[PDB]
């Protein structure tokens, strides 16, 4: 079993820059008679299946961008992206097929870097439909921001509520290169009927002051 | 083609 | 040109067994080895083994040696993968891929997710997310759809049947005590809403759920 070691586990570059990632095998993947190294490179984007970029260690696959280049022979190999685009965000894996079992590396995640951007925040009261069911979810969207570091805090009538909160984050955008978040607070229709103010606070980097969005159960 | 499906480049020889 | 279609998401309980397919199209099935690669949630790819299509003989990797079986139906140009005695660890995607002599995969299936759990399939509740009555009007307005309380994960969401695909954000579903909840937002110009309608289309096949929720103000 040949072991494939990839490094670094993650790389962050800004559009246009050049990036290079390595992959090393526990032994030579070179066949001295055909004189080729059977190491291949695959690209896997979120929600997709992997797609080859290079084979024979340094032969670009038909139809693959010329900014993708594989190098190396023996046990040390590298994959180079000359000018990184937004749509290159993904995890790259190398694979040896010199001797079975075919083995994959752990992969290297390519994350983009862009200008900081504040998230546009939107808050939504429970729907009359949900309220009928005796439930009550308050939703807060924090979309298109950067960097990813961000913390949301809910407050009911001025007090923080940590209980019953559910968050979710999207993967870095394909063309925007930004991140989006979703925070949902659910309560019973009853506990929700006892309070007036509901607000979610987002603390980013783009401002010393938290972006706030509230709505009162009164007018609603 | 169908003559012998080979998995492992070590088992490969140059064309001919 | 060449294609590999894979069976849909599977939901089995521990102990039961499952079998999935992978149909090849556009090439002579019998001329290329067919391989299986799996991937657990938030993990890397693992080579499972391969099946000699001209011979039917399967080769398994030490890790997938035991309760896994590669099958074949040459006439139907299809390959099958069966996993017996399912354990709460086989929860993965499972891709099928075509292998070339240059030793690399050039065609893959989309992958067939299989969930091993004892949780019960349950229909979702779809709620429209319209801003508050006292919400301030900006150049753009964000609307939302909340899908809560469903189980088998496979759930899809669209807006205006795809017409609105730019300005959308669908968040990965979060699991909470056997029940997932998901949300999706769409942003369009205020000048077009509520002038032009906006509806979210969600479908949870596992429960025969299909609904369209129009987003009405207030």
């Amino acid at each position: 079993d040949i072991v494939m070691s990839q490094s670094p586990s993650s790389l962050a570059v800004s559009a246009g820059e050049k990036v290079t990632m390595s992959c090393k095998s526990s032994q030579s993947l070179l066949n001295s008679r055909t004189r080729k190294n059977y190491l291949a490179w695959y690209q896997q984007k979120p929600g997709q299946s992997p797609k080859v970029l290079i084979y024979w260690a340094s032969t670009r696959e038909s139809g693959v961008p010329d900014r993708f280049t594989g190098r190396g022979s023996g046990t040390d190999f590298t994959l180079t992206i000359s000018s990184v685009q937004a749509e290159d965000q993904a995890v790259y894996y190398c694979k040896q097929a010199y001797i079975p079992p075919l083995t994959f590396g752990a992969g290297t995640k390519l994350e983009l870097k862009r200008a900081d951007a504040a998230p546009t925040v939107s808050i939504f009261p429970p729907s009359s439909e949900q309220l009928t069911s005796g439930g009550a979810s308050v939703v807060c969207f924090l979309n298109n921001f950067y960097p990813k570091d961000i913390n949301v805090k809910w407050k009911i009538d001025g007090s923080e509520r940590q209980n019953g909160v559910l968050n979710s984050w999207t993967d870095q955008d394909s063309k925007d290169s930004t991140y989006s978040m979703s925070s949902t607070l659910t309560l019973t229709k009853d506990e929700y009927e006892r309070h007036n103010s509901y607000t979610c606070e987002a603390t980013h980097k783009t401002s010393t002051s938290p972006i706030v969005k509230s709505f009162n159960r009164n007018e609603c | 083609p169908g003559g012998g499906q080979i998995v492992g480049g070590v088992y490969l020889l140059p064309r001919r | 040109q060449i294609q590999l279609v894979q069976s849909g998401p599977e939901l089995k309980k521990p102990g039961e067994t499952v079998k999935i397919s992978c149909k090849a199209s556009g090439y002579t099935f019998t001329d290329f080895s067919m391989h299986w690669v799996n991937q657990a949630p938030g993990k890397g790819l693992n080579w499972m083994g391969w099946v000699n299509t001209e011979t039917g003989e399967p080769t398994y990797a030490d890790d997938f040696k035991g309760r896994f079986a590669f099958s074949l139906e040459t006439s139907a140009s299809t390959a099958y993968l069966q996993i017996n005695s399912l354990k709460n660890e086989d929860t993965a995607t499972y891709f099928c891929a075509r292998f070339l002599l240059r030793q690399y995969f050039d065609v893959w299936g989309a992958g067939t997710t299989v969930t091993v759990s004892s949780a019960k399939t349950t229909p979702p509740s779809v709620y429209p997310l319209a801003p508050g009555s006292a919400a301030q009007t900006n150049s753009m307005v964000t609307l939302g759809c909340l899908v809560k309380g469903y189980f088998p994960e496979p759930v899809t969401v669209t807006w205006n049947s795809g017409s609105l695909s730019s300005g959308v954000h669908t968040f990965p579903a979060v699991l909470q005590s056997d029940l997932y909840t998901l949300s999706s937002s769409v942003t369009v110009p205020s000048s077009t809403w509520p002038s032009e309608t906006v509806t979210c289309n969600v479908a949870h096949p596992a429960s025969s759920t299909k609904v369209d929720k129009k987003i009405v103000p207030r």
